[PDB]
């Protein structure tokens, strides 16, 4: 697993991973034309810095995302009341 | 009830006792919603109305 | 009424393609069919699905 | 003289309400008839309870 | 430039044996007229380059009931490169006339997309419960066209982006609505009276969410006749602003 | 900086091909105060009026913009019908560009009862402006403000 990606230009990007299966948290990522690389936390309402860390970005799929609802039955002892 | 002439006469408030209850029964009637007299419920039954003139075109030119 | 606030966030629950993924969707066309509330949703693009 | 009206028959429907509560609860979305008297949208909560 | 039709069947796939000619220029725009006539079918009518309607279904009750209309049926034209809105209109049996003209400077503006109101819909409820117990009626149009223009010079800061409300029946502006620093692809979605567009903001990284509403007052109008001629007057307008994180392809 | 627009107005059986000068309007970009002066009609006029009324005809309305050429039409049944009481507005762009203009009569109806030659005398408009309108944005400043509070 790695993602290379080339022929970019200057400014504020977000990296996401997508797949059916097990998904990822979108990383925002500054470039500067000088050569700086900055990840952020991806934040909307707010526009500042939150945390900063490495730049090696090394993303952690908390797992399979609920795509079905779930519905639950009454139970035996949960009925007598 | 008839006994005398003047006892026919609270006869008659007695009945106006019913009368002042059905006024507060009604009035708590309208109070509570139970009378419609409203614009709101009058929209509930009007109908759209029928268009006439028609138009048409795009952007294909 | 709810009050207003200016974040709406993507529900994993309210994802009608649980499995079947449209890799360009051009388009979506919806039918309507004729019970009361039923609405056939057909998207189009390099793949189909309904 | 107060109690002949106090006692009455006011408090003989909730068991018959005990009945609808359960009827209702057994189906949760259901349409089953229309009157066709006209009603008022403020007794809709009452009369339909349970369909959004 | 060549135009031609075809009259198939969707069921079997065989098609009929009929099917008109076409000369002159190619066909601009075509417009499917509610009424039937024949047996049971809907008559189409098409504009040609040299502004002329020609019948699909040559028939002398179809023509007789088209004549009877007669100064009922419009024509909007939208043109992009040319930027020229125009408004032309059936008069007596069959001949073009200008009505409304609108023209727009292609260089400061140029037009995206056009979406109007789809025929196959009818609205239940046509007014709203407010506060109190009061009503509040709506502003229903089924002859309102909406038009999307962006600016033609894109930087940084300087874009232009925004909303013109035009009838097609008469040359008349509702609203006009304009934004600032917006770009890049805008969706646009007409539905019973609420327009929902999407833009893409520069000033700062994010895609805004403008949902725009016609409102109409507490009392109503004729409510048994609806035309463009009339109602000298001008619907509230209605706008909100919200954030979605992704693109709305 | 004040500039002249030409208003030009039509009246014919059921066609429209005739167009006369009717008035002068200036109009300040850099104010923002729009004026009309048009001339009176003649008694040929009125009649002509009264006569394409009846017959339920269009009111074109002829402006050039320095070229672009704008014309909007308007029933006159309702014009004779209610008294004179036309509406003129102009649409702009953000900078010096012109859409078009839209006439709008108050009264809107068609009853139909009689009009005298009393009442057509006088011109009665009123011409505005229209400038397009800027939208607001996502408030959000509000609601951290809220959320904090
Ligand atoms: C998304 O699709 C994948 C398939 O590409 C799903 O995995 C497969 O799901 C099916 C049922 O949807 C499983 O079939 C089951 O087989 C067992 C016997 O092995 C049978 O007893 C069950 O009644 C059912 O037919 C299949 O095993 C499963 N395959 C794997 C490798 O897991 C996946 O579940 C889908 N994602 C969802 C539903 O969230
Ligand atoms: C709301 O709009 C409707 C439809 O435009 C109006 O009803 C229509 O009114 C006209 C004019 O009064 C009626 O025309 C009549 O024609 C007969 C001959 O057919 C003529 O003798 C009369 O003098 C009149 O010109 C038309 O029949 C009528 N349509 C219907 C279906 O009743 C209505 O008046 C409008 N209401 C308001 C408050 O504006
Ligand atoms: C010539 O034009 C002027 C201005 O357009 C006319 O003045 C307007 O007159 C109408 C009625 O004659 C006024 O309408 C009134 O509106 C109020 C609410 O705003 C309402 O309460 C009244 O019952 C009435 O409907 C209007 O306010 C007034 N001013 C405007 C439109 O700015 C004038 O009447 C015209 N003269 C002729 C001979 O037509």
């Amino acid at each position: 697993g790695s993602f290379v990606v080339h022929d970019i230009p200057s400014g504020s990007y977000v990296v996401e991973v997508v797949s059916p299966a097990y998904r990822f948290d979108p990383v925002r990522v500054d470039i500067t034309s000088k050569g700086k690389m900055r990840a952020r936390y991806v934040n909307y309402i707010k526009t500042s810095e939150v945390v900063r860390l490495p730049y090696p970005l090394q993303m952690k799929s908390s797992g399979p995302p609920s795509y079905f609802i779930k519905r639950e039955s009454w139970g035996w002892t949960d009925f007598l009341m | 009830l008839e006994s005398s002439s003047q006892k026919f006469l609270q006869g008659l408030v007695y009945l106006i006792g019913n009368l002042m209850g059905l006024a507060l029964a009604v009035y708590k009637c309208q109070s509570m919603g139970l009378l419609p007299t409203h614009a709101s419920d009058w929209l509930a039954f009007i109908e759209p109305p029928e268009r006439m003139e028609f138009s048409g075109g795009g952007l294909l030119l | 009424l709810i009050p207003y606030s200016p974040d709406v966030q993507i529900h994993a629950e309210r994802f009608i393609n649980y499995n079947q993924t449209v890799s360009r969707m051009r388009g979506i066309y919806t039918a309507p069919s004729g019970l009361e509330s039923t609405c056939l949703v057909v998207a189009y693009g390099l793949d189909i699905y309904q | 003289m107060l109690t002949d009206m106090m006692k009455g028959n006011v408090t003989n429907v909730l068991p018959m309400i005990l009945i609808g509560g359960w009827i209702n609860m057994t189906f949760s979305g259901f349409v089953t008839t229309k009157v066709p008297f006209p009603l008022t949208l403020r007794f809709k909560p009452m009369l339909q309870q349970g369909i959004e | 430039g060549m135009s031609s039709l075809y009259v198939f069947n969707p069921i079997f796939g065989k098609w009929s044996q009929v099917a008109p000619p076409v000369l002159k220029r190619p066909i601009l725009q075509s417009l499917l007229l509610p009424v039937m006539d024949q047996d049971y079918a809907k008559v189409l009518l098409l504009i040609d380059d040299e502004y002329k309607v020609t019948a699909f279904p040559a028939t002398r009750n179809v023509l007789r009931q088209l004549h009877e209309l007669a100064p009922s049926i419009f024509f909007y034209l939208v043109d992009a490169e040319q930027g020229r809105l125009c408004g032309y209109r059936l008069r007596k049996d069959l001949t073009t006339e200008l009505s409304w003209e609108l023209t727009i400077p292609p260089e400061v503006q140029r037009i995206v997309k056009v979406k109007g109101k789809r025929s196959s819909e009818h609205v239940h409820s046509q007014g709203r419960v407010m506060g109190d117990r009061s009503v509040l009626y709506k502003s229903l149009n089924p002859n309102l066209l909406a038009v999307v223009t962006e600016s033609t010079d894109a930087h940084h800061e300087r874009t232009f982006i925004g909303i013109f409300l035009i009838d097609g029946v008469t040359g008349r502006i509702i609203h006009s609505s304009v934004q600032k620093k917006a770009k890049g692809p805008v969706h646009i979605v007409h539905s019973e009276n609420w327009v929902v567009y999407q833009y893409w903001n520069t000033k700062a990284r994010r895609n805004e969410f403008t949902v725009l509403e016609l409102y109409e007052g507490t009392e109503q109008y004729n409510a048994t006749a609806f035309s463009s001629l009339d109602r000298p007057q001008l619907p509230q307008v209605l706008q909100q602003s919200y954030i979605f994180p992704s693109s709305i392809s | 900086g004040t500039v002249g627009l030409l208003l030009e107005h039509s009246f014919e059986i059921d066609d429209s091909a005739n167009f006369r000068k009717r008035g002068s309007l200036l109009w300040n970009q850099q104010d923002g105060t729009l004026s009309l002066s048009q001339r009176q009609l003649s008694e040929e006029e009125r009649g002509r009026l009264r006569d394409v009324a009846a017959l339920n005809g269009l009111y074109r309305v002829r402006i050039p913009r320095r070229g672009g050429y704008v014309s909007s039409f308007v029933p006159a049944c309702s014009l004779v019908e209610s008294h004179l009481s036309d509406q003129l507005t102009l649409h702009v762009d953000v900078a010096g560009n012109v859409v078009g203009v839209s006439v709008v009569t108050h009264p809107g109806g068609c009853r139909g009862h009689e009009v005298e030659d009393v009442d057509l005398e006088l011109f009665n408009t009123s011409v505005q402006l229209q400038p397009p309108t800027t939208a607001p944005g996502p408030e959000t400043a509000a609601f951290i403000e809220r959320l904090e509070m």
